[PDB]
C-alpha cells in the first residue's frame, strides 16, 4: 500500500468504427471450480459463526 | 461493362476523350452493389494512366475525377488498395494538397485518409511521405465544413492503431490543430478531434504528457456534458486515457472538475459510457488519499454502489474496481464511509463469478475492508471485528468459504487465510 500502480489501461481500443456495436453481453457464471483430486488434497476449513 | 471505346479514348492524346472516358469509369466503379474493378485492373496500364491523369495541373476536372476513381478502386478493399500505392498515387495525392483547386485539395485529402486508415502498414506508409505538413497547412486558412471534415477525419486515421502504433514523433505535430478544433460547432469534426486525441492519449506517460501539454483537457472534459453520444465517447476515453497516467497527470483532469461530469455519466442511459465512467473513476480511486477524498466529495460512491446492482455485469466490472481500489489506498476514516453505504455485499456478491479475476478484487476489497475492523476491534471494546458480521450477513462469508474449492491456488489460499484469520474454523 505505498507505490504500487493501480493504474489499468482499456482494453479494447475505440474507433470512430467501433464505438457503438453494442458488444456482446457478460455471462456472470460461476467460478471455475478445482478438479475433485486437487479437492480433496487441500485441507478446507469451515468458518465459525455466530451473529 | 468496360469498352474499348472507353480504353481508346483513355490512351489518346485530346483532354476532351480522356475526361470523358474517367468520367464513365468513375461513375461505374460508384456503383455500391459491385464495381466493376476487376476489369479496370485487368486492363493493362489503366490504373497507371489514372495515375498520370493526376498530373494534369492545367486541368482542374481531369485531376478531379482521376483522383475520384483511383479513391473508389482503393477504397473498400486492402488488395486493391495496394494496386493503387504500387503505382505511386500517394506521393502525387500528397502534391496534390498544394493545388490552386480546392476541390482537387479535397479529393486528394479524402483519398489519402481512406489509404492511410486502410491498415497499420498504409498508415505509416502515408506518413512517411510527409503527408503531415501539407495536410496541416489546410487548416491554416478557411475551409468549408467538407474540406475540413475530411482533413481531420484524414488526421484521425493518421493518428488510429495500436499495434503497433504510428512513431509517435510522427503524428505528435498535430496535437495543436486537435486542441484548436475542439471548439469547433460541427459535431463531425469535434468527433474526429476527440478520436485522434483518444489515440494519441493511449500508451506510456511520455505520450500522455504530450496530449495534456497541448492543453485539451479542460475543453476534454467540458465535451463530457455534450448531448450527442458520438462526441461524448471518444471524449469521454481521452479523458479516461489520460487519467492512466501518474498522479500528477491525473490531478489535472481532476482539477477540471471532471468528476461531476463523471457523475452525471454514471446516469447515462447508454451502457457504454456508464462503463467508460466507471472504469475512468476507477482509475482515479487508484491515486493518493487526497484524490480519492475528492471523489467521496463529489459523492460519486453513492452511485457507484447502484451501479453494482442495477447495470449490465460488463460495467459493473469496472464499478467494482473503483470500490476495491479506494478500499486499498483510503484511510480508515474513508473505508468506514464506504461501508456505512453498504459496499461489503456488493462485493460479496461477485465473489462466485466466472471471471477469476473480478473475484480477487472483490477479494481484496473485503480483506481491506476486514483489515480495519480488525483494527476497531483493539482500540475498543469487547472487541470483536464489526465488520466480518456485516459480510457473514451479505452472504460472503459462505461465498469465501465455496471459494476453497477455486481452480485457482492462490484464490483458494487467500480464502482459507481470509477464514482462518478474521472468523476461524475450529
Amino acid at each position: 500500500p505505498l507505490g504500487s500502480m493501480a493504474k489499468r489501461n482499456a482494453e479494447k481500443e475505440l474507433t470512430d468504427r467501433n464505438w457503438d456495436q453494442e458488444d456482446e453481453a457478460e455471462e456472470v457464471g460461476t467460478f471455475s471450480m478445482a478438479s475433485e483430486e486437487v479437492l480433496k488434497n487441500r485441507a478446507i476449513k469451515k468458518a465459525k459463526r455466530r451473529n | 461493362v468496360i469498352t474499348s471505346d472507353m480504353i481508346e479514348m483513355i490512351f489518346s492524346k485530346s483532354p476532351e476523350q480522356q475526361l470523358s472516358a474517367t468520367q464513365k469509369f468513375r461513375k461505374l466503379l460508384s456503383k455500391e452493389p459491385n464495381p466493376p474493378i476487376d476489369e479496370v485492373i485487368s486492363t493493362p496500364g489503366v490504373v497507371a494512366r489514372f495515375v498520370e491523369f493526376l498530373k494534369r495541373k492545367e486541368n482542374c476536372t481531369l485531376q478531379f475525377e482521376s483522383a475520384w476513381v483511383l479513391t473508389n478502386i482503393a477504397s473498400g478493399n486492402s488488395l486493391q488498395t495496394r494496386i493503387v500505392i504500387q503505382a505511386g498515387a500517394v506521393p502525387i495525392f500528397i502534391e496534390l494538397l498544394s493545388s490552386e483547386f480546392e476541390d482537387v485539395q479535397e479529393q486528394a485529402v479524402w483519398a489519402l485518409g481512406n489509404i492511410a486508415g486502410d491498415s497499420t502498414m498504409c498508415r505509416d506508409y502515408v506518413l512517411d511521405c510527409n503527408i503531415l505538413p501539407p495536410l496541416l497547412q489546410l487548416f491554416s486558412k478557411q475551409n468549408r465544413l467538407t474540406m475540413t471534415r475530411n482533413a481531420v477525419w484524414a488526421l484521425s486515421n493518421l493518428c488510429r492503431g495500436k499495434s503497433p502504433p504510428p512513431e509517435f514523433a510522427k503524428v505528435s505535430p498535430c496535437l495543436n490543430v486537435l486542441s484548436w478544433l475542439l471548439f469547433v460547432s460541427d459535431t463531425d469534426v469535434l468527433a474526429d478531434a476527440c478520436w485522434a486525441l483518444s489515440y494519441l492519449s493511449d500508451g506510456p506517460n511520455d505520450k500522455i504528457q504530450a496530449v495534456i501539454d497541448a492543453g485539451v483537457c479542460r475543453r476534454l472534459v467540458e465535451l463530457l456534458m455534450h448531448n450527442d453520444y458520438k462526441v461524448v465517447s471518444p471524449a469521454l476515453r481521452a479523458v479516461g486515457n489520460i487519467v492512466t497516467g501518474d498522479d500528477i497527470q491525473t490531478q489535472v483532469i481532476l482539477n477540471c472538475s471532471a468528476l461531476q461530469s463523471l457523475l452525471h455519466l454514471l446516469s447515462s442511459p447508454k451502457e457504454s459510457i456508464k462503463k467508460e465512467a466507471c472504469w475512468t473513476i476507477s482509475n482515479i480511486t487508484a491515486g493518493n488519499r487526497a484524490q480519492i477524498q475528492t471523489v467521496i466529495d463529489a459523492n460519486i460512491f453513492p452511485a457507484l454502489i447502484s451501479i453494482l446492482q442495477t447495470a449490465e455485469f460488463r460495467t459493473r466490472k469496472e464499478a467494482a474496481w473503483a470500490i476495491t481500489n479506494a478500499t486499498s489506498g483510503g484511510s480508515a476514516e474513508q473505508i468506514k464511509y464506504l461501508v456505512e453505504l453498504g459496499c461489503i455485499k456488493p462485493l460479496c456478491d461477485l465473489l462466485t463469478v466466472m471471471d477469476s479475476k473480478i473475484v480477487q478484487v472483490a477479494l481484496n476489497g473485503l480483506e481491506n475492508i476486514l483489515r480495519l475492523g480488525e483494527q476497531e476491534a483493539k482500540r475498543n471494546g469487547t472487541g470483536i471485528n464489526p465488520y466480518c458480521a456485516l459480510i457473514e450477513e451479505a452472504y460472503g462469508l459462505d461465498k469465501i468459504e465455496f471459494l476453497q474449492s477455486h481452480e485457482n491456488q492462490e484464490i483458494y489460499q487467500k480464502a482459507f487465510d481470509l477464514i482462518e484469520h478474521y472468523f476461524g474454523t475450529e
